[PDB]
């Protein structure tokens, strides 16, 4: 019971998440939090072209962002409204270069319709001092609602099921997105019945629920990184690449 | 759509149901209550002595 | 993760669960689907008639609630500028897909005998949460749809029942900025328009008569996914 | 009486005037992939009428359609004629991206190259290839929703004729609902009779 | 022959037969005879009177949808002028014979 | 074959017109009265709606909408398959 | 026995060869010619990253080189020395556009080394009357000799095995090439230890054995077209698109 022996290689047990060549490691346990089940595959109502996902290169994780969080954030402060077939490619966009050079994300520039589950791992590297608690929220299509800004605070994202972060453990945060939508395919590029709002399932967003509070001497910065796995993804309709606008 | 052609009933709309009768006689009504089978009931503790 | 919880320190015995006032009123309120199929107010209109097909007029049919119409500084709807929303989308607030019918009973006025048609048109979209509300070749009767007159004569009440013809999995049910382009066939479950067959010498006896229109889901209606409730105002709190 | 009767005929609804002297690059037809297939009549009328194959005309009645159109191409050639040009299909197109077409940037997506030596008539199977399930009528009553796809055809190889016979061949092109074609919701319809075209405006 | 069908060149794979609605609305749309039975509007009049047995309007009774009237230049009929003849005549110049 | 119906009860007559026609099946497109007897060929009969009213009710009458409508019932066969017509798009009207 | 019977139809049974979602169609029989049986695998033995072959995308036809072929062009005259691992791109850069436009290859512009074996339908599109024959030969690793420019001739080519393309009956040519190589992957990119010669199996050259006869009033120009099928692939290596140079 309770018996350190803390050494060279620590005391703590290791766990993994293992992919297809992408390996990421957490010393917590994950806080995960589903908000809805697992969804049944739709390729056979509404498509004849050949179907394939790429569970070798789709299924990997891809930081999409990392951000600094200080202790002088407020209370209800947004850090990232990272709308997530979104911030995907315009993460890679960020990085200044095409969608076509990342290994992940070369199928939204050939095929067209996408749909799949998402896994997110928000993992923080607080210190063990540090006192503050963040959420991560998944809302299904964020840009729907107009009266989502007034919603958009922890007194609304509290309601629905969320993970939270908290800096005092460096808590991790597991977040299981199926693919819910009004229509069964998510179009990655200009489309001819929609051209406005495109690949949009909806809005992971870590508003804060306490701050950073800690010493005069204490570490201010407390850098959060987000990790996203794509992994009961499927493609449809093959076409061209010229096609593919870049994403806004 | 088979057309039923046989012709139908035949009788008397009158404007309201017996106020008299009280006994043997199922009374319809536009009720307020949500469910529609749905009965006033007395727990153990609100027991009717008096009949 | 929202509804973990740790460590209990209860301090009660065990409550004799009523079963959701069963055990009193021999009726349960467990279950908020058979709460929603009780008719609400919808939408009210005053008649301002400014040929025998025009529809009268016409409203997006959808159970968020449509854009509340309080009414003009002078005449306010005295319901809707009071007593806000009701009971169905104040629980549709709390989800985000519904998929489901359902039902109107669109209560005439009286004094009116002229018959009336009731048209159901699931082609039109909606354009976005402003007018999205009741609106006095849209503009006229049309014959393809699904239809249904009622005689005023005889009673002065149609009873609906509106599908789900839409090429979705579910549709929309927060309020609607017009966001993507084919995102409109999302919100309504289509566009009824009703219209009275009365000429032009008759139609002045009908101007400024109230039409109240109620509505309820009907056996139908799932919302599936789960969303908190916006902030919400205290009725007895107004002026 | 039955939509998978009626939908199930073939309609002459296009027919290209193909020449030699077109290049390997040049475009026969673009015409969407939707039963709302159009064929002007060259009239007077203030109202041009227009034909409609027999899938189009029942899927006119109905607000929603889904599944495989399939499209015979009747070319009309001698055993002598040689050609060979693809009929593609690109699925999401809209309108700025309906032109910058050729036949390269068709083959990326789904196309089928068909080698006119000997055999003159093939069916290209369009396939349905969109994200919503059923898909809303292109027209729509007196008040417009685009293709979910466009079908292209192009000249691969261009025509060789022998000395003896023509230099221009002509293709027909027939549309039918394919053995998968189906429509649900019915409504007003987007098509009118020309027994009566006498249209006054008020 | 007009349906023959010599070198199918398909592409596809195996679409999910819905059934002509079946599986999303809960009814079929295969059968066009049962959607020829929703009513149409047939003809419109306005009573222009000008005994008691007087037939105060005749009509020829047929499937395959009157004459169209418009009406005159000012009051046209604004369906019969708008929208064109609806459902079953438009089915009904799809076929020759009826018997029914 | 005749019925009244009384307007103060409910305004509306729901009939059924059988096919009365020495015919295997009738005509069906527009009809230009080629031949004398192929007349015969084209409507189930004649339907007459007459009112009731005298002459000093009937000016309350005058210019009244009267709507027919139709349907089909369960009896109906179109046969022969015979290609539609030109067809006028009515989202082009102006 | 030679029961002709004409119509609508035409005479002939047409064949087909359907693949992911691009289905050509020969009215010919194809003359066959396979140089080497077909390959083992060899991922086990240089590769732990993540092996992942797409036949949903990889194993579709794709037209890299149509071209003219006058009467004019003489006896032994080169038509088309296609590199074919080199070909496929440099012929989607021939239609100005980035590797990542195409479904067929954005494998290469994210994994880093390719293996695997190739189809070529070389469909041609005579008339009946036209008389000449091509040759289509397949040839390892062209560049690294110096003296194939003295054995770059018909002579040659036809002693190894290889499809003959008569424009007389129209005929079609498929060649199944398999990869044989001195090193059991071809690097698609800049290598750290070959970057002169990239991605270069060998070449398929088609000269002429005989060239068109024609009486004067006869059509001169006969087009050519060359498709490529890369059916039992296999890539590995997964690697950032932005040390993908451009092809040659
Ligand atoms: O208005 C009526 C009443 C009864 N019946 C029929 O008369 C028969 C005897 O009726 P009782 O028994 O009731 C049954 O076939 C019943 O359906 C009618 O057709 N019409």
């Amino acid at each position: 019971m309770d018996n350190p022996n803390p050494g060279p290689d620590g005391e703590g047990e290791v766990e993994l998440e293992k992919d297809s060549n992408v390996v990421l490691t957490t010393q917590r346990d994950p806080s995960t939090s589903i908000p809805a089940p697992v969804s049944v595959k739709w390729s056979r109502w509404t498509s004849n072209d050949v179907v394939d996902d790429y569970a070798t290169i789709t299924s990997r994780w891809y930081q999409i962002a990392e951000f600094v969080w200080s202790k002088d954030d407020p209370f209800d402060k947004e850090l990232a409204r990272l709308i997530l077939p979104r911030a995907l490619l315009s993460s890679i966009e960020a990085n200044s270069d095409a969608i076509c050079d990342v290994p992940n994300t070369i199928p939204f520039k050939v095929h067209a319709y996408w749909r799949g589950d998402m896994e997110v791992r928000v993992q923080i590297n607080s210190n063990k001092f540090q006192v503050g608690q963040l959420q991560a929220t998944w809302y299904y299509s964020d840009h729907e609602n107009l009266n989502i800004s007034s919603k958009r605070s922890v007194y609304g994202f509290s309601q629905m099921d969320h993970a939270l972060i908290s800096a005092s453990a460096s808590n991790e945060a597991k977040l299981v997105i199926p693919f819910k939508h009004v229509y069964p395919f998510l179009p990655t590029r200009i489309v001819p019945d929609w051209t406005t709002g495109i690949l949009d399932m909806g809005a992971l967003n870590i508003r804060v629920i306490a701050p950073l509070r800690m010493s005069a001497t204490g570490p201010t910065t407390c850098n959060v990184v987000v990790f996203i796995k794509l992994n009961n993804s499927e493609f449809t309709g093959t076409s061209s690449g010229k096609f593919y606008a870049s994403q806004i | 759509n088979p057309s039923y052609q046989q012709s139908p009933r035949h009788f008397v709309p009158t404007g309201m149901h017996s106020l008299a009768l009280g006994t043997n006689l199922v009374e319809p009504l536009h009720a307020l209550r949500l469910d529609a089978a749905g009965t006033t009931q007395h727990p153990v503790g609100c027991a009717p002595d008096e009949d | 993760e929202e509804s973990r919880n740790t460590t209990v320190l209860d301090t009660t015995t065990t409550l004799q669960s009523s079963g959701f006032g069963r055990a009193f009123f021999g009726e349960a309120f467990n279950d908020l689907k058979t709460l929603m199929r009780r008719y609400q107010l919808y939408g009210q209109l005053l008649l301002s008639v400014t040929d025998i097909d025009h529809c009268m007029f016409t409203f997006p049919c959808l159970p968020q609630g449509l854009a509340l119409d309080i009414g003009s500084a002078g005449s306010p709807h005295e319901i809707f500028n009071r007593c806000r929303d009701g009971i169905i989308p104040l629980i549709a607030s709390g989800y985000r897909f519904y998929r489901g019918d359902l039902r109107y009973k669109i209560v005439f006025p009286s004094n009116v005998n002229s018959n009336i048609w009731v048209q159901h048109r699931p082609d039109r979209r909606l354009e976005g949460w402003s007018a999205a509300k009741i609106v006095n070749g849209q503009g006229v009767y049309n014959h393809g749809y699904a239809s249904h007159i009622q005689i005023t004569r005889v009673n002065n009440v149609i009873e609906l029942e509106v599908p789900f013809y839409n090429a979705t999995c579910y549709n929309y049910l927060q309020a609607f900025n017009a966001s993507s382009a084919a995102s409109s066939y999302a919100v309504s479950l289509g566009e009824i328009s009703v219209g009275f067959q009365a000429t032009s010498d008759d139609i002045a006896s009908i101007v400024n008569k109230p039409v109240t229109i109620y509505y309820s889901i009907g056996d139908g209606m799932q919302f599936s996914q789960w969303v908190g409730y916006q902030p919400m105002m205290i009725l007895d709190q107004l002026p | 009486m039955t939509v998978s009767s009626i939908a199930s005929r073939y309609g002459l609804i296009r027919r290209v005037q193909w020449k030699k002297d077109h290049a390997k690059g040049s475009l026969l037809l673009q015409l969407d992939a939707d039963p709302f297939v159009e064929q002007r009549i060259e009239g007077t009328n203030p109202i041009s009428l227009y034909w409609f194959a027999p899938v189009g005309v029942v899927s006119s009645m109905f607000m929603q359609w889904r599944g495989s159109l399939e499209y015979r191409f009747d070319i009309i050639a001698s055993q002598f004629h040689t050609g060979r040009l693809i009929v593609g299909y690109v699925p999401g197109l809209t309108a700025s991206l309906q032109l910058q077409m050729d036949y390269m940037k068709l083959k990326s997506s789904s196309y089928v190259v068909f080698d006119l030596q000997e055999s003159n008539s093939f069916t290209f199977e369009v396939p349905y290839v969109s994200y919503r399930p059923w898909w809303v009528r292109k027209y729509g009553g007196n008040y417009s929703t685009d293709a979910p796809s466009t079908l292209f055809m192009y000249v691969q190889v261009p025509l060789i004729p022998m000395e003896a016979v023509s230099d221009t061949i002509d293709i027909n092109v027939y549309v039918r609902g394919g053995s998968s074609f189906e429509v649900c919701v019915p409504v007003q319809p987007s098509l009118g009779l020309n027994w009566n075209t006498d249209f006054i405006l008020r």
